[PDB]
């Protein structure tokens, strides 16, 4: 019990955070990865003046102070601001004390030795955790999905990646990154919004046409004969009323969004697409390790949750692999959090135990010995 | 075979399209149903205001 | 085929379940929503009507 | 002012200093804000028992029926009084559509009024009414009007200033001595 | 001759319309863009009713009618009275009859297909020109400085834009549009006139703040150490004799109003200033390409008049480009004409003659057609 209960689940976004106990069957908390910091001197009736602000009391309060987001991309940029939204993660969050709480954090795909290195320095020099653990997030995603091998389309807010993993190990050459997600999609829906006659003027307007993204976008398969079909005009569209009554519809766009994913030139990116890319990263790989990758292409991230994205993956690759071929497209229903899940999975296991770094490890062996 | 799971791309579509459209009518009636304990006992304390100001 | 027919049987049973309920909590939304408009209505009579006797 | 002339146009004479001052204690006593001012010009012609008559500094009892709110229906149409600008309601919108977008569900649910021209009975009605039919019906419209409203302001400065935590902010003779009238000023 | 004399370059403003023949240098008509409609019956001494009025007589009569603008932020708003301001411009303005000239025309930077199809429809349906063609603004600015690559920064009356322009081709995913332009910033000159102690109290008085800001108004370069000579109060000060005697005094004001553009936090705006919204567009669009945009800023629009814009924006990107890179901020003097100019220069020209878009190409295949 001593860490079965004690070990934490950190898990570090471009846009959110993931956190909890090891143990649970999903984070107890989810906030945004923004550090506030107030353009103005004054303060809130009733409280002191505050410095600084983390998660949703910076986006609540953002007319007054200037935002800035820590995780670019994946990569922790700002390791002043990461500190402090560790900070308040421990001691507002999860309330807990960190120096008696083991801690598994998560890293991206081809993250700097140097980075992960630094994490470590600073869970053990200034937070003095008992013991922590780096692990990668494509690797969590697909052990939550029980298997140890297949290839992870991994899509969030800041970046997709394609991570190849045989018995284990990421396959680091194989790895590609497409840095277009779901911070990208709310803003071109926005445009093809405004674009069909509307105007997301007062910031209750801009927050929400991430929520339209989120409810009612698709990913229809067959894209072509579904613009054909919006045409025609079915009762495929969808109206979404506002903050107030203002009823906006939505019918077609509602899936021109997710079709960015497949074409990025729908935004002017002239990088490849999801599939072609999952495909790159396997004829990337040796190919009798192939025939695994093609039967396990496990999907995670907050922008994978589109429906019938699935589908679409499915038959993508279907006709772009040889038949010889079993193509076979997971796609979990709690895949927002697999990356997490897999950590708490992970960290609560009986033979976790003999990995974790501890800081006797630490303190005699510098942070080389948590790097690998 | 190919009809089998060609009948099923189309039923777990339908089943999915069902499962949101439910998830979201009964967010809505719950919000409804909670404007309304909230109208509803205003309600009769305006009415009770307006008894002892009448008289 | 087996296991897509499988499957199947399953995925079109739990179509079924979840239109049946959506169904039923689709009627208590308009019905709620119905005792509504009509609580609220009387409600902004009362209120007028206290504004008025009050003045 | 508008009164004293829609009063004389009545058909009378506030002739001496005396029966000038009293057409604002009419103003004040007997003035209305009608909601649907549109059928209450309508009401006035089959003439109800909607007449108001005040007896003057002396027995001359004048007669207001009508009148009595075509003075506050000039806070909402200028153009009473050869004023092109706005009015009351239509200004109370577009201050809100040009604030933030997230704040404005906050201010049109708390639509303070105060002053003494707000005192008007039935103000707060024929505002509750003008902005919910300009504002998208997603939204919460609420128009608060306190009875001592003449003195909102001054009484919310009496609470401030009596207040426990207001001692912290008082500019003293120290600060101005030292820091010249800039202090003050923020 | 037969469409050399013939052809028509119309200009279609927020606040203005520019008007002419190709071939001028100038244009030959230039009128606001306004539809007034009058709040009451009854006549002008000599006249007849008058259902509408459009241009200068709805501004000289505006205090009896009610005044539309078509064009809100350079996108036609309402059709019924755009077609009003094109039948005023042709029959009245240019006295042409339009039904023998060919009639180039403008249109904003992401102007909705639908619309350029709907102008083209009433161009060819209800006036029955020869020919037409629509140009995109920048695009005709740029040409009018002679050349073909290079980013516009273009501001008017009701919006500013960033138009990236490649062999002539503007770049739609890298266009900005920023709305604060030379309405905007009249008025905001209007308060710190008012807050100078001053009264613009009859409409003779409102009008001339406008001709105050256009006549006496300048970017400073070095707007923080322009303030501070202001206080030292040197010989920086300027009166302007109103409409009578009374002598107004603006000495500081001057460039407050201008310093608009580049902090719109000077008015409540929120959002990025002009000369970073410049580079913004410029790191939106492809590396290669970069160096030729930076070389060639070309400014056009009646807000950009400003004396000084050039150097402060000269100053303002150098400091924010890479060092390694040339900039150059082309400022012509014509600049509140260049597109009209630019579609003059275009239109009179020897090769343009088989871009028209005939009533044959119409009749035959459908708004669609100049649509491109």
């Amino acid at each position: 019990d001593e860490d079965e209960t004690t070990a934490l689940v950190c898990d570090n976004g471009s846009g959110l955070v993931k956190a909890g106990f090891a143990g649970d069957d999903a984070p107890r908390a989810v906030f945004p990865s923004i550090v506030g910091r107030p353009r103005h001197q004054g303060v809130m009736v009733g409280m002191g003046q505050k410095d600084s602000y983390v998660g949703d009391e910076a986006q609540s309060k953002r007319g007054i102070l200037t935002l800035k987001y820590p995780i670019e991309h994946g990569i922790i940029t700002n390791w002043d601001d990461m500190e402090k939204i560790w900070h308040h993660t421990f001691y507002n969050e999860l309330r807990v004390a960190p120096e008696e709480h083991p801690t598994l954090l998560t890293e991206a795909p081809l993250n700097p030795k140097a980075n992960r290195e630094k994490m470590t320095q600073i869970m053990f020099e200034t937070f003095n955790v008992p013991a922590m653990y780096v692990a990668i997030q494509a690797v969590l995603s697909l052990y939550a999905s029980g298997r140890t091998t297949g290839i992870v389309l991994d899509s969030g807010d800041g970046v997709t990646h394609n991570v190849p993993i045989y018995e284990g190990y990421a396959l680091p050459h194989a790895i590609m990154r497409l840095d277009l997600a779901g911070r990208d999609l709310t803003d071109y829906l926005m445009k093809i919004l405004t674009e069909r006659g509307y105007s997301f003027v007062t910031t209750a307007e801009r927050e929400i046409v991430r929520d339209i993204k989120e409810k009612l976008c698709y990913v229809a398969l067959d894209f072509e004969n579904e613009m054909a079909t919006a045409a025609s005009s079915s009762s495929l569209e969808k109206s979404y009323e506002l903050p107030d009554g203002q009823v906006i519809t939505i019918g077609n766009e509602r899936f021109r969004c997710p079709e960015t994913l497949f074409q990025p030139s729908f935004i002017g990116m002239e990088s490849a697409g999801i599939h072609e890319t999952t495909y790159n990263s396997i004829m990337k790989c040796d190919i009798d390790i192939r025939k695994d990758l093609y039967a396990n292409n496990v999907m995670s991230g907050g922008t994978t949750m589109y429906p019938g994205i699935a589908d679409r993956m499915q038959k993508e690759i279907t006709a772009l692999a040889p038949s010889t071929m079993k193509i076979k497209i997971i796609a979990p229903p709690e895949r927002k959090y697999s990356v997490w899940i897999g950590g708490s999975i992970l960290a609560s296991l009986s033979t976790f135990q003999q990995m974790w770094i501890t800081k006797q490890e630490y303190d005699e062996a510098g942070p080389s010995i948590v790097h690998r | 075979l190919k009809d089998a799971q060609e009948k099923l791309e189309l039923a777990e579509k339908k089943a999915t399209d069902a499962e949101a459209d439910v998830a979201s009518l009964n967010r809505r009636i719950q919000l409804v149903e909670e404007e309304l304990d909230r109208a509803q006992e205003r309600l009769a304390t305006a009415l009770q205001k307006l008894e002892e100001a009448e008289k």
